[PDB]
RNA sequence: GAUGGGGAAGCUCCGUUUCAAAGGCCUGAUUUUAUGCAGGCCACCAUCGAAAGGGAAUCCGGUUAAGAUUCCGGAACCUGG
RNA sequence: UUUACUUAUUCAAUGAAGCGGAGCUGGAAUUCAUUUUCCACGUUCUAGCAUUCAAGGUCCCAUUCGGGGCUGAUCCGGGUU
C-alpha cells in the first residue's frame, strides 16, 4: 500500500541529476547557412572532462558569421581530435575525423558520431564513449541514409542530419572492473541518486511487489506485463524472453 | 587618389562576417501583426463558397472614381450646415408661421445598414454601394442577393473607410442613392448601367464560383514543378 | 512596409510618455517636515558616563530619533546649538531609543555648550 | 433592418458560407489569447438580443473554455 | 588594479599583460607566414586557370 | 519565485526565457526645449537565496564598573566626487 | 484500401539570416542551334587576424568640416525555417 522507488523516482525530488559541475549540454552547432550550403571551421582550444560523462568533451571555437564575436560550442570529442586541430562543420566540409557533415554527403561505411535523428536537432545518437553509427547506404530519393546504431538497430534518418566523424573517445571504459561500492558511489554521486540499490525481494509486500513471504522470493511471474500499470511494473518489464542469453543476437 | 586603394570583402561562407542585409522576410512580427496576415492569408487558402467571394470583384478605379464622384455630390448634413439650416429654419418659422418649409427638400446620400436594408426592401433605393471589407461579413452577405431579388441595382466597392468619407463617418460599410436630381440623373442612369453590367448581370454566374483554393508561393512553384514533369513529358 | 529593417527581432516603438498633469492635487497640503531638528535631538542624556564625556572628550551626548541619520543630527547639533561637529557617533540603546555621541570641533567647548543649554 | 437577416442567417450553422466563417474564426481566436478583449461583436444582433448597445460602457471579451 | 598605475598591469609590447612575450612571437610569425601563403595560393589558383 | 502565457469551478497550479511589440545610455542634430520626432550602438531578461562560499579599504598604544580593530592619541588605506 | 495537397492540428529550432522560384558566371551532352539538360557557384599545410553603413567605383549637393543615393553584395514572392 505503499509508493514504490520507480514509482518516487518521477517526482524528481531526490532523483535529479547532479549537474553543477557539467561544462554544459553537448550540442553540435546550430545548424545554419553556413553549414547548410558550405562549411565552417573552427578551433578545439580544450579537451575536457565532463562530471557525471564518460566521455571527454571539445570546446570548439567558432567565428559568428553574421556579428563580430566567437562562439564557444561544446562537441563530443572524438578519439583522435586535439587541442588546435581545425574542425570543420557543413555540407562541404571533408571526410576527416571530428569535422561535422550531413549523414547525406558521407560514403557507405563511414563512422560517425553525435548524430542528430533529425536535421538541426544538434547530435542525438552515439554520444557515449566508445560507441559510433555506421553508415550503410543512402536513398537519394526522397533523400535519407540508412545507418547501425551502437545497439544493433536499423535507423532511416533524414540525409540532412549531421554527425561528427570518427568514434567518441573514451572507448573501453566499461572494461575496468569498479571493484569497490566506494568507486560505484563515486561514479554515481555526479550522476543521480540511483545507488546503491535495495532487492525488491528483501523488502516488506508494502515497499514493493517482491516484498514479504517466510523465504525472499518473487512469488509470481517476473515478467511483467507491458500494459501493467505504475506499481506493478517492477522486474522484468515486458520481457519477450528470459534466461541465459545463448546463441546469436540480431533477430530478423 | 594614390594613398586610397581598393579592399573589396569576400562575403562567403566562412569569411568578412556578413554586412547588413534586409531582414525584413525575416522579421519575428508581432502576434498581432502575424495573425491578421495568417488569416488573410487562410481566407485564400481554404474554399470560398460562392456567397463570399463575391466580393473579391470590386468596381473598378475608373468606375469607382466615377460612382463618388457623383455620390459626393450628395453629401449629409455637417454640424454647420444642420446648425444654420436649423436658425433659418426656427427664426423664419417663428417670425411667418411657415410649416417648417423654410429648407428645401433635401437632397443625401442614405446611409445605415438597417436603413439601407430597408430601403431596398420597400424599393426606394436607386443605386447601393456595398462595402467589400465589412470585418463581420455576415452583415452585408444577403446585400448583394437582397437587391437582386428587389431588382436595385447594388456594386461591391473597396471601402468602408471611403463610404464612411462620404457619409462624414469614419465607416460607413452602405452607401445608398434613392433621390437623384434632375442635372445628375443621367449620370446616374449611365453609372447604373454600368454597375449592372459588372454585379448584377453577372450574380447568377457568381453564385455558382467557388473562391479561394490559391496556394502560396512555394506551394505554387512545386505544384508547377510537378505538372511539367509528370503532365508534360 | 519597404523599410530595410536590418534586423529579424521586433521592438517595441518608442512613443512619447506625457508627463502627469494631475486635475487636483493628490494630497491637497504638503506635509511639513516630518523630521526637524527639534525632534531630531529629543533630550541630552545626562547619565554620570555621558557627562564625564561632555567634560573631557568634548563629546555632547543626545537622545535623537530612531528616524534620524549622522547627517540629520549634525544639522541639527549645527542649528539648534551653533557649534560644528567634528564626528557622529550613533548606536541604539537597549531600551530602543538611539543615543549620539557629538564631538564637537576643537573650536568649541562642549562643557560651555552643555551649560548654555542647561545641564550640568 | 439587418439584425432580422442576420438572426435568420446564424441559424444555418452547417451552410457553406456559415462553416467557411466558423473555421477562419476558430482559427483566428484560438491564435489570439485565451480571454481578450473583442473589438465589437462578432455578432450584433446577438448581442442586441442580450441587451448589448452600441454606446461607452458597454465592453465585449472573448473567451476561450476546455471542453 | 584599479589602484595602481598603468605599469604595474602591462608590459610594453604587442600584447602587453595579456599574452606572454613567446606566444605574440608565434602570433607574428603566424601571421606574417599565413598571409605570404595566402599571396602565394592567390596566384596559384590564377595561374592555374 | 512574479511577469508574458497556459491549466484549474476556485483557493490557486505550471513554468523562469519560456509561442511577449519585455530597453535605456551614448550622442550628431534638436538646441521654436540638448528634447519626442529624428543620424547612429547594444539584452535569449524581474526578484529572493550564504553574519562559514565570492567580496574595496585599519593598525598600534591607551582608556571603562561595564564598550572597543567602533572611543581617545598617533599613523594609514579604500570608494565616490 | 492506397495515395496525393496544405491552411486546421501536431513536433522542433532560431537574436525567426539567407527559404522558394528565376538570373549571372565556371569546365559538360545536343538542339527545331528558338529552346532543352547536369553540377558547382569567393573559405582546408599552420592554436595569427577578420567588427565602425567596408574600402573602391559612380552620381547628386556643398564647400574649408562633407553628407546622401546606386553599386560593391543579381531580380521577384514578404511563407522565419
Ligand atoms: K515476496
Ligand atoms: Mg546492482
Ligand atoms: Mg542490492
Ligand atoms: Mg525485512
Ligand atoms: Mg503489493
Ligand atoms: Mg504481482
Ligand atoms: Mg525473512
Ligand atoms: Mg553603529
Ligand atoms: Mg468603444
Ligand atoms: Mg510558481
Ligand atoms: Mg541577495
Ligand atoms: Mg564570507
Ligand atoms: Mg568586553
Ligand atoms: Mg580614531
Amino acid at each position: 500500500g505503499r509508493v514504490i522507488r520507480n514509482q518516487r523516482k518521477g517526482a524528481g525530488s531526490i532523483f535529479t541529476s547532479h549537474t553543477r559541475l557539467r561544462q554544459g549540454a553537448a550540442k553540435l552547432r546550430t545548424l545554419d547557412y553556413a553549414e547548410r550550403h558550405g562549411y565552417i571551421r573552427g578551433i578545439v582550444k580544450q579537451i575536457v572532462h565532463d562530471s557525471g560523462r564518460g566521455a571527454p568533451l571539445a570546446k570548439v571555437v567558432f567565428r559568428d558569421p553574421y556579428k563580430y564575436r566567437l562562439r564557444e560550442e561544446i562537441f563530443i570529442a572524438n578519439e583522435g581530435v586535439h587541442t588546435g586541430q581545425f574542425i570543420y562543420a557543413g555540407k562541404k566540409a571533408s571526410l576527416n575525423v571530428g569535422n561535422v557533415l550531413p549523414l547525406g554527403s558521407v560514403p557507405e561505411g563511414t563512422i560517425v558520431s553525435n548524430v542528430e535523428e533529425k536535421p538541426g536537432d544538434r547530435g542525438a545518437l552515439a554520444r557515449a564513449s566508445g560507441n559510433y553509427v555506421i553508415i550503410i547506404g543512402h536513398n537519394p530519393d526522397e533523400n535519407k541514409t540508412r545507418v547501425r546504431l551502437p545497439s544493433g538497430a536499423k535507423k532511416v534518418i533524414s540525409s540532412d542530419a549531421r554527425g561528427v566523424i570518427g568514434v567518441i573517445a573514451g572507448g573501453g571504459r566499461v572494461d575496468k572492473p569498479l571493484l569497490k561500492a566506494g568507486r560505484a558511489f563515486h561514479k554515481y554521486r555526479l550522476k543521480r541518486n540511483s545507488w546503491p540499490k535495495t532487492r525488491g525481494v528483501a523488502m516488506n509486500p508494502v515497499d514493493h511487489p517482491h516484498g514479504g513471504g517466510n523465504h525472499q522470493h518473487i512469488g509470481k511471474a517476473s515478467t511483467i506485463s507491458r500494459g501493467a500499470v505504475s506499481g506493478q511494473k517492477a522486474g522484468l518489464i515486458a520481457a519477450r524472453r528470459t534466461g541465459l542469453l545463448r546463441g546469436s543476437q540480431k533477430t530478423q | 587618389n594614390p594613398l586610397t586603394h581598393s579592399t573589396p570583402k569576400n562575403f562567403g561562407i566562412g569569411q568578412a562576417v556578413q554586412p547588413k542585409r534586409n531582414l525584413s522576410r525575416y522579421v519575428k512580427w508581432p502576434e498581432y501583426v502575424r495573425v491578421q496576415r495568417q488569416k488573410k492569408i487562410l481566407s485564400i487558402r481554404l474554399k470560398v463558397p460562392p456567397t463570399i467571394a463575391q466580393f473579391q470583384y470590386t468596381l473598378d478605379r475608373n468606375t469607382a472614381a466615377e460612382t463618388f464622384k457623383l455620390f459626393n455630390k450628395y453629401r449629409p448634413e455637417t454640424a454647420a450646415e444642420k446648425k444654420e439650416r436649423l436658425t433659418k429654419e426656427a427664426a423664419a418659422v417663428a417670425e411667418g408661421k411657415s410649416k417648417q418649409d423654410a429648407s428645401p427638400k433635401p437632397y443625401a446620400v442614405k446611409y445605415g445598414l438597417n436603413h439601407v436594408v430597408a430601403l431596398i426592401e420597400n424599393k426606394k433605393a436607386k443605386l447601393v454601394l456595398i462595402a467589400n471589407d465589412v470585418d463581420p461579413i455576415e452583415l452585408v452577405v444577403f446585400l448583394p442577393a437582397l437587391c437582386k431579388k428587389m431588382g436595385v441595382p447594388y456594386a461591391i466597392v473597396k471601402g468602408k473607410a471611403r463610404l464612411g468619407t462620404l457619409v462624414n463617418q469614419k465607416t460607413s460599410a452602405v452607401a445608398a442613392l434613392t433621390e437623384v436630381r434632375a442635372e445628375d440623373e443621367a449620370a446616374l442612369a449611365k453609372l447604373v448601367s454600368t454597375i449592372d453590367a459588372n454585379f448584377a448581370d453577372k450574380y447568377d454566374e457568381v453564385k455558382k464560383h467557388w473562391g479561394g483554393g490559391i496556394l502560396g508561393n512555394k506551394a505554387q512553384a512545386k505544384m508547377d514543378k510537378r505538372a511539367k514533369n509528370s503532365d508534360s513529358a | 512596409a519597404l523599410k530595410v529593417r536590418t534586423s529579424a527581432t521586433f521592438r517595441l516603438p518608442k512613443t512619447l510618455k506625457l508627463a502627469r498633469a494631475p486635475k487636483y492635487a493628490s494630497k491637497a497640503v504638503p506635509h511639513y517636515n516630518r523630521l526637524d531638528s527639534y525632534k531630531v535631538i529629543e533630550q541630552p542624556i545626562t547619565s554620570e558616563t555621558a557627562m564625564k564625556k561632555v567634560e573631557d572628550g568634548n563629546i555632547l551626548v543626545f537622545q535623537v530619533s530612531m528616524k534620524a541619520n549622522k547627517y540629520q543630527i549634525k544639522k541639527a547639533v549645527k542649528e539648534l546649538y551653533e557649534v560644528d561637529v567634528l564626528k557622529v557617533n550613533t548606536l541604539v540603546r537597549p531600551n530602543g531609543t538611539k543615543k549620539a555621541y557629538v564631538r564637537l570641533t576643537a573650536d568649541y567647548d562642549a562643557l560651555d555648550i552643555a551649560n548654555r543649554i542647561g545641564y550640568i | 433592418g439587418a439584425y432580422k437577416y442576420l438572426e435568420e442567417l446564424q441559424r444555418k450553422k452547417q451552410s457553406d458560407v456559415l462553416r467557411f466563417l466558423q473555421r477562419v474564426r476558430v482559427w483566428e481566436y484560438r491564435q489570439k489569447n485565451v480571454i481578450h478583449r473583442a473589438a465589437r461583436p462578432t455578432r450584433p444582433d446577438k448581442a442586441r438580443r442580450l441587451g448589448y448597445k452600441a454606446k461607452q460602457g458597454f465592453v465585449i471579451y472573448r473567451v476561450r473554455v476546455r471542453r | 588594479y584599479a589602484t595602481v598605475s598603468k605599469t604595474h598591469k602591462t608590459v610594453s609590447r604587442a600584447y602587453g599583460g595579456s599574452r606572454c612575450a613567446n606566444c605574440v612571437k608565434e602570433r607574428i610569425i603566424r601571421a606574417f607566414l599565413i598571409e605570404e601563403q595566402k599571396i602565394v595560393k592567390k596566384v596559384v589558383k590564377e595561374q592555374t586557370e
